[PDB]
């Protein structure tokens, strides 16, 4: 006999800040401050500033020295983590119910009263290089960073990791400027889990009334296209082929999400043939041995990148890519079932529901929604939105991929990896 | 300015090391006694009465 | 607003029910539209012979490749089409097969699990394809220094016992295991009183029961009797295995004393002490200011790339200790500091740090039990090892009772002047000699 | 009264280096006396030439 | 404010002149004994002050070597004597003291 739940409470303040909270009667609490401050807001003169910032969450603040932040949070066994995407930065803090108050305070201090002391910032610079090396050991991270650099000329082109030439060069004044102009009320959302609406609303009215920065979601990402190639010798070639798709929130985005499942995202069975994966079976048919494929789908506030990603031996790259590309073409020409779209819809819905099963997944979805839409859309209506996607919408998205100017990134021994020209 | 070492943890520290500091002193004592043949202290021990009277 | 303490009481009691088999069926109903169903089995590798070793790992590979009612790839097609996820694991002591799916799909999910766990089609052509797959996996696992060291540590700590064996088996067994071998291992272990159907999410316990009788009725009933052995204890040894290899760039070291098994009440105090020592990694923010002295000294002096304490549990024994990764010239300092912390805790543990340990442990417990999947797993595993589901309120009570005195008494019992099992791999010229590691397990101050 | 014997010695006295030392020092004291008298008596028996003769000359003081 | 404060101020000025670091172009903070708190404050100084501080010490050690002294006009004047280190030292101490409070509980 589980307790009857609670509804999420949502509130836009007149200054643009959003507050959302759910009272799950959980032993622990989760508070996140979501901010529209991701790397897309960086420019040519300050690249990497949002990286160093992401790594600077425990430097001294007015009201809380570094030592305190660390000892204080660890004394109650909680967490402080900052997670970034090209669009947002999210400061999440976790602890048992009884301790929300002190964690909330450190959170506010990290996000609204950072001091960025010269010497503490100088000591932190080398962490960019350690942090970046660790991310870059996954071939995917280089690829996706180059994919974005190749696709856009602008903001979404920026990297999530500080460019090497900037390591050691980002200044305390640049961190201060980045905070003052992006960490403002109209660009922020305070989400809570295991707390109460009045408390979050009180906190937001007392401490989150900051405004004097920039305004909307961008300078506007100008999709451009092109390709970046990194010779490597890794035995395995990683490649990503993509085209401009649709901005998040729009009906077309859902069509792309359904297309992603028609083609194939991750696996569902441990060590499986991946029978329902269109891309996989299509490559497998003519390629014998080590390989992987998956559709890729990135959606942003004012743009989107959809296509596929392949991993294969250096000599099979061309074949794998060509087989994959042709498979999409097949759906663009109309060869798409109805039970296929149905299966894709089920894969997409089951997965989304699975994505918000836990506190971490739920909180991130609520926070991102607050930023992108300024709303909270219940799982029922998301399931409804997915259902509205027709077969022709999926066919149309495929058709958009096939004829749109492409973008591509690839790493490995590229001797048999095609150039777009050749696709 | 030795007020740095005054608090609950240091008080807990001191206690955890007492049985040990006490047993180290028993070692030091018997050790001193047996090594100089401390007449005064030894004569009370049952055996080890190798000084008759 | 509810307190932490009050929230522990609000967690719905896990419902346990038994079939006329020995199949226990347990569930924790929540309000989620998603769920996780699975079968936990008291089968591992600690149950295997020597010639046989790798048997279950081999079955795991065949498990999702065809049943008699669902051939070659038909099963995959069903799981994938409903958007579900099918996974599985196997340790030295436990095997699991679980489906993560939408709540409506519970009937089908149990039905599939049943088919997989009983009517498995170990078809010759497939068992033959799987030997190449597993050998490749062995080649892969060799590159993971960390996986290697824990297999080494097990192999030395548990020398001539079944616990010294790895889950996957030696290559010679992979290439020789027959269908007969597999079928026999299945017959011996995959039987009702040794399995638990577990679920978590939007399900009512009766549904689970109905499904358990509907699709699992047909095991142990007309079965059991003679040929069902228990588990023999495994002697812990206490020694060292050093695999010198200067070609690898960082050394991996794993050291541990013998811990008590799953059952023992004192795993809680050990987990508190371990928490105080904690873990570190070069990507942690907060270097110098970290509470844990090991972590702090490791960060400032740059004595490692990572370290983690652990408390591994088996039937009546376990490995309690730490593992670290570091540069060739830092192995000695790293050991000194590690050992220095164990003794400090054995003798001079203070109160404030014990509250931190307890607090880190309350957060870990609850943070982990978040989502249908970890909870379902928790139910299945618990019943296999505890016979009960231990509610959070009880774990809280057990944690709450730990004070400094307990830590220094419980750490003393396991660490103070005991022989460790040491496993090293990589550039280990500076791994201290065994006698010296042994002499760091006690202190002359004390 | 044999396996548990060296076990008790370890449990009650050898575990801590405190007791370990205290015991060998308490153990050095008694041992000195027992070895001294015990060895004097062995040196005493194999001889009987020195001050066993004392009973005569003295006493007349 | 009045007669008394000026008298304590002139006594301080008198000690200053008698102390004689001014004669070697030194500033008060250049004479501080280097313990850890201080070593850290020196570290935390900005580029300019740090460079000026080394030149002053060098100028003095050089003078001190040949046992000479600066012309009177180049002596540092009291209260034109910038205590550049103080704020840094103060904060380093404040930081240490907090560590110390935490170490008691």
């Amino acid at each position: 006999v589980p307790p009857h739940p609670q509804d999420l409470e949502f509130t836009r303040l007149p200054n643009g800040l959003v507050i959302a909270s759910l009272e799950n009667y959980a032993p622990a609490s989760r508070i996140g401050l979501f901010i529209k401050a991701g790397s897309r807001y960086e420019n040519s003169n300050n690249l990497g500033t949002s990286h160093l910032l992401r790594l600077a969450s425990s430097l001294t603040t007015k009201g809380a020295s570094s030592f305190k932040i660390t000892r204080g949070i660890e004394a109650v066994g909680g967490k402080l983590s900052v997670t970034s995407t090209r669009e947002n930065m999210a400061y999440t803090v976790e602890c048992l119910r009884d301790d929300v108050d002190i964690l909330m305070e450190f959170l506010l201090n990290v996000t609204t009263a950072p001091e960025f002391r010269r010497w503490e910032v100088a000591a932190l610079q080398p962490q960019l290089r350690i942090d970046k090396a660790v991310a870059l050991q996954n071939p995917q991270a280089h690829v996706i960073e180059n994919l974005h650099a190749a696709a856009y000329r602008n903001a979404l082109a920026n990297s999530l990791y500080c460019p090497d030439y900037r390591i050691g060069k980002v200044t305390p004044v640049e961190l201060h400027d980045y905070v003052q102009n992006h960490f403002t009320s109209a660009r922020m959302a305070l989400i809570g889990l295991g707390v109460s609406h009045p408390v979050l609303k009180q906190v937001a009215e007392q401490f989150l009334n900051i405004r004097g920065g920039l305004g909307l979601s961008g300078a506007k990402a100008k999709y451009h296209g092109g390709e970046i190639r990194e010779q490597n010798g890794d035995s395995l070639v990683h490649a990503a082929l993509v085209a401009e798709s649709a901005a998040i929130g729009s009906a077309e985005a859902n069509a792309f999400s359904v297309l992603q499942h028609v083609l194939g995202a991750g696996p569902h069975v441990k060590r499986g043939s991946n029978a329902t994966s269109s891309l996989y079976q299509a490559v497998a048919k003519g390629v014998h041995q080590p390989f992987d494929v998956s559709a890729f789908n990135a959606s942003y506030s004012d743009s989107g990148l959809f296509g596929f990603y392949t991993i294969s031996q250096a000599a099979s790259a061309g074949d794998v890519i060509k087989a994959a590309y042709n498979q999409v073409k097949t759906i663009a020409q109309g060869n798409l079932s109805n039970p296929d779209v149905q299966a894709a819809k089920n894969k997409l819905k089951a997965g989304y529901l699975m994505s918000v099963e836990s506190s971490e997944g739920f909180l991130d979805e609520v926070g991102s929604q607050a930023l992108a839409a300024g709303s909270y859309t219940p799982p029922s209506t998301v399931l409804q939105q997915i259902d509205a996607v027709a077969d022709a919408d999926v066919i149309n998205a495929a058709k958009k991929f096939v004829s749109g100017r492409k973008s591509m990134a690839a790493s490995g021994n590229l001797g048999h990896t095609p150039f777009i020209d050749e696709l | 300015m030795l007020t740095r070492f005054l608090g609950p943890r240091y008080r807990q520290l001191a206690r955890n090391w007492v049985p040990t500091a006490q047993l180290w002193g028993a070692v030091g004592a018997v050790g001193l006694v047996w090594a100089t043949d401390w007449r005064l202290i030894l004569d009370w021990v049952p055996y080890i009465n190798g000084k008759f009277k | 607003t509810a307190t932490y303490a009050q929230a522990l009481q609000s967690v719905p009691e896990t419902q346990v029910s038994q079939l006329d088999n020995g199949l226990r069926v347990a569930s924790e109903q929540s309000s989620q539209p998603t769920c996780t169903v699975g079968v936990w089995i008291d089968a591992g590798s600690r149950y295997e012979s020597e010639k046989n070793n790798g048997a279950g790992y081999f079955v795991e590979h065949l498990a999702f490749k065809g049943t008699k009612n669902r051939p070659g790839n038909a099963l995959e097609k069903e799981v994938e089409s409903m958007g579900a996820h099918l996974n599985a694991y196997s340790t030295r002591e436990h095997t699991a097969y679980y489906i993560k799916a939408l709540s409506k799909d519970l009937p089908k999910a149990v039905e599939l699990l049943a088919d997989i766990v009983q009517n498995c089609s170990l078809e010759d052509s497939q068992i033959e394809k799987e030997r190449d797959v597993i050998l490749q996996e062995l080649q892969e696992n060799d590159t993971s220094m960390r996986d290697v060291v824990f297999n080494y540590l097990h192999a030395t700590a548990f020398q001539g016992t079944p616990l010294a064996q790895s889950v996957e088996g030696p290559s010679e067994n992979v290439r020789k295991l027959s269908r007969a071998d597999l079928t026999e291992y299945l017959s011996r272990h995959y039987k009702a009183p040794r399995m638990v159907l577990a679920a978590a999410g939007g399900l009512e316990h009766r549904q689970l029961l109905d499904l358990a009788q509907k699709h699992f009725s047909g095991l142990s009933g007309t079965y059991d009797e003679d040929a069902v052995p228990t588990l023999s204890p495994c002697r812990f040894t206490g020694s060292q295995i050093c695999h010198r290899e200067d070609g690898l760039p960082l050394a991996h070291v794993a050291i541990a004393v013998e811990g008590p098994g799953w059952a023992h009440p004192d795993n809680v105090a050990l987990q508190v002490a371990n928490a105080i020592i904690g873990h570190y990694d070069c990507t942690y923010g907060g270097g110098a200011h970290l509470s844990s002295p090991l972590a702090s000294i490791a960060a400032t002096n740059k004595l490692c790339q990572s370290f983690q304490t652990f408390n591994i549990c088996y039937a009546d024994t376990g490995l309690l200790g730490a593992h670290f990764v570091c540069d060739h010239m830092s192995i000695d300092d790293m050991m000194f500091v590690l050992q220095g912390q164990w003794m400090r805790l054995c003798t001079s543990a203070t109160e404030s740090e014990v509250l931190r340990g307890k607090n880190l442990l309350r957060n870990a417990l609850v943070s982990h039990l978040d989502g249908t999947t970890p909870v379902c797993e928790d139910i299945g595993r618990s019943l296999l090892t505890y016979g009960r589901r231990i509610p959070l309120a009880e774990w809280e009570s057990r944690i709450a009772e730990v004070d400094a005195r307990v830590v220094r008494e419980v750490c003393s019992k396991y660490f103070y002047d005991q022989c460790p099992a040491v496993a090293g791999f990589g550039p280990i010229e500076q791994l201290p000699d065994y006698n010296r590691i042994r002499s760091g397990m006690f202190w002359l101050r004390f | 009264v044999a396996p548990t014997l060296t076990a008790r010695l370890y449990s009650l006295l050898f575990r801590r280096t405190s007791t370990f030392a205290l015991t060998i020092v308490v153990g050095a004291l008694f041992f000195e006396r027992a070895f001294d008298q015990g060895a004097d008596a062995i040196y005493e028996h194999i001889n009987e030439g020195k001050l066993w003769k004392h009973i005569k000359h003295k006493y007349e003081n | 404010v009045s007669a008394s404060s000026r008298w304590l101020e002139g006594i301080r000025k008198w000690y200053y002149n008698a102390a004689g670091f001014n004669k070697l172009g030194l500033m008060r903070d250049d004479t501080i004994h280097e313990n850890d708190d201080v070593k850290e404050a020196i570290r935390r100084l900005p580029e300019n002050l740090y460079d000026d501080r080394v030149f002053r010490i060098k100028r003095a050690l050089d003078l001190s070597m040949r046992q000479q002294i600066l012309p009177k006009e180049q002596w540092t004047k009291y209260e034109e004597d910038k205590s550049y280190l103080e704020p840094y030292l103060k904060e380093v101490i404040r930081e240490r003291k907090e560590r110390e409070e935490w170490a008691k509980k």
